[PDB]
């Protein structure tokens, strides 16, 4: 069938500020294509159909061009509203393919991470495991890389993380790393770190404790 | 007006099946076409068949053959979904639309969604475990505080913080998996001016098993 | 004195579907409208606009007779003012339809074994049909979103549909033939009278 592909996923553009959202297809579409708009949640209304044409409710600042092979849903005057997921879909032969999506983002200056780390308390002690946590708070961009050092061994098994959305307040990400273990595991070793690496710094922010 | 109501989320084991209804109102139901879809979590959309109410006819997905069954019903104008032989990678939202071509469109009108998951697990109360700064002044400007949940079931729980009353920057991650069931934090900013002289607790709430568990945090 | 052929378009042995009807114009002649009357042999004798006796005295400057074959349960929709998927897709009346129609039964001509499907009607169509309109054509009606090529698959159909004139069907099914005349009348003076 037809693989549409978008690229990038992601694209940051402030308000007031001109964006075009791309998709390419794999055979000869002709013209009959669409646009979807998807809030976080909620579900996805219609936009712009046979890129040329808008729907009754939808602002006239959503345009589309392009036929053929190259499609661009283009936004000229950019709002708060404006943050959603977008797709584009076809209509030309059996079964609709649908694309991948871009999801929208606010520009903002580069901010460092502010890393916590949280030893398991005396009640997972008495639990049956233990867990260490290590928050990540009010941070820009949105790739990171974080690293669980055991004593300077990276540990890989057990290590999940948990990514935000953009906060709706000041426009900056949030995550956190579980690491899952056992008891005699966690008192196997007598140091732990939480190695969170970023494009505000050369050297990784380093954070750990004793015992 | 124009309206699509859909059913409610449900809970399924691996293997059964379900039926989720899409009732129509507002518009002529014989002649528009419904399609159905499915939005897996993360991933991207997918489509996976149209039925047509005055014929019948219909041309599903060649990946969703063996997978799902569409009838129609006139009596009532309600379409209907039933999903067979369930598996983990079912775990997605599922939409209904509806075609424009007599009115010159090319329009799908989704509705509201039923979030259907799949689990072998019975339904769990929460534990909560609050997380250790620790003791003072770490550090000396903004303290971080944090409640840990670690096996519940299923999806959501109300974390809020002083029942309801700081707001200044309350983080909650969302839910993963990593027993076949969910777990999350949150993440709270306490200035040092009433932390640790005033008692910051963190009140989780599961409107699924109906218990209401507070844990103070306690300097360590 | 010759007298009008209205015995031709009645008494023929090939008559022409709903979709593709087939009129010709009777004129210079005298009608005898006294004799289809009292035949005995039709099932809905009824006019519009006319009385159905007063017919061999006030006359008309042309008549125009349409023949086709439809259902029994479908007879109704030719009618000024009707609706249905005969009456708006194959063949409609206006409101100033002056003239009169005329149905039979025809169980005994067009039905055998095998099942008819040379009698095809339009089930489905773009929009409505104008009075006194036909219209010939294949083309595949786009139902949906999906532009076909002109193929056979989903969201676009064959416009046409065979008819199921098995004799073995109820008295509701069976194929029933109807002739339209639809007398008119203009300024100039009249040419079929008496």
């Amino acid at each position: 069938d037809i693989v549409m592909t978008q690229s990038q996923k992601f694209m940051s553009t402030s308000v007031g500020d001109r964006v075009s959202v791309t998709c390419k297809a794999s055979q000869n579409v002709g013209t009959n294509v669409a646009w979807y708009q998807q809030k976080p949640g909620q579900s996805p209304k219609a936009l712009i159909y046979s890129t040329s044409y808008r729907y009754s409710g939808v602002p006239d600042r959503f345009t589309g061009s392009g036929s053929g092979t190259d499609f661009t849903l283009t936004i000229s005057n950019v709002q708060s509203e404006d943050l959603a997921e977008y797709f584009c879909q076809q209509y030309n032969s059996y079964p609709y393919t649908f694309g991948g999506g871009t999801k929208l983002e606010i520009k903002r200056a580069d901010a460092a991470p502010t890393v916590s780390i949280f030893p398991p308390s005396s009640e997972q002690l008495t639990s049956g495991g233990a867990s260490v946590v290590c928050f990540l708070n009010n941070f820009y961009p949105k790739d990171i890389n974080v690293k669980w050092k055991i004593d300077g061994s990276e540990r890989q098994n057990g290590v999940l993380n948990s990514w935000t959305d953009q906060d709706s307040k000041d426009s900056t990400y949030s995550m956190s790393s579980t690491l899952t273990l056992t008891k005699d595991e966690y008192e196997r070793h007598n140091s732990y770190t939480c190695e969170a690496t970023h494009k505000t710094s050369t050297s990784p922010i380093v954070k750990s404790f004793n015992r | 007006e124009v309206q699509l109501q859909q059913s409610g989320p449900e809970l399924v084991k691996p293997g059964a099946s379900v039926k989720i209804s899409c009732k129509t109102s507002g518009y002529t139901f014989t002649e528009y076409t419904m399609y159905w879809v499915k939005q897996s979590h993360g991933k991207s959309l997918e489509w996976i068949g149209g039925i047509n109410p005055n014929i019948g006819d219909t041309s599903y997905n060649q990946n969703f053959k063996g997978k799902a069954t569409l009838t129609v019903d006139r009596s009532s104008s309600t379409a209907y979904m039933e999903l067979r032989s369930l598996t983990s990678e079912d775990s997605a939202v599922y939409y209904c639309a509806r075609d424009g071509y007599p009115y010159y469109y090319a329009l799908d009108h989704w509705g509201q969604g039923t979030s259907v998951t799949v689990s072998s697990a019975k339904t769990t109360p929460p534990s909560v475990y609050p997380l250790a700064p620790g003791s003072a002044a770490q550090t000396n400007s903004m303290v971080t505080l944090g409640c840990l949940v670690k096996g519940y079931f299923p999806e959501p729980v109300t974390v809020t913080w002083n029942s309801g009353s700081l707001s200044s920057g309350v983080h909650t991650f969302p839910a993963v998996l990593q027993s076949d069931l969910y777990t999350l934090s949150s993440s709270v900013t306490v200035p040092s001016s009433t932390w640790p002289s005033e008692t910051v607790t963190c009140n989780v709430a599961h409107p699924a098993s109906s218990t209401k568990v507070d844990k103070k945090i306690v300097p360590r | 004195t010759n007298l009008c052929p209205f015995g031709e378009v009645f008494n023929a042995t090939r008559f022409a579907s709903v979709y593709a009807w087939n009129r010709k114009r009777i004129s210079n002649c005298v009608a005898d409208y006294s004799v289809l009357y009292n035949s005995a042999s039709f099932s809905t004798f009824k006019c519009y606009g006319v009385s159905p006796t007063k017919l061999n005295d006030l006359c008309f400057t042309n008549v125009y007779a349409d023949s086709f074959v439809i259902r029994g349960d479908e007879v109704r929709q030719i009618a000024p003012g009707q609706t249905g998927k005969i009456a708006d897709y194959n063949y409609k009346l206006p409101d100033d339809f002056t003239g009169c129609v005329i149905a039979w039964n025809s169980n005994n001509l067009d039905s055998k074994v095998g099942g008819n499907y040379n009698y095809r009607y339009r089930l489905f169509r773009k929009s409505n049909l104008k009075p006194f309109e036909r219209d010939i054509s294949t083309e595949i009606y786009q139902a949906g979103s999906k532009p076909c090529n002109g193929v056979e698959g989903f969201n676009c159909y064959f416009p046409l549909q065979s008819y199921g004139f098995q004799p073995t069907n109820g008295v509701g099914y069976q194929p029933y033939r109807v002739v339209v005349l639809s007398f008119e009348l203009l300024h100039a003076p009249a040419t079929v009278c008496g």
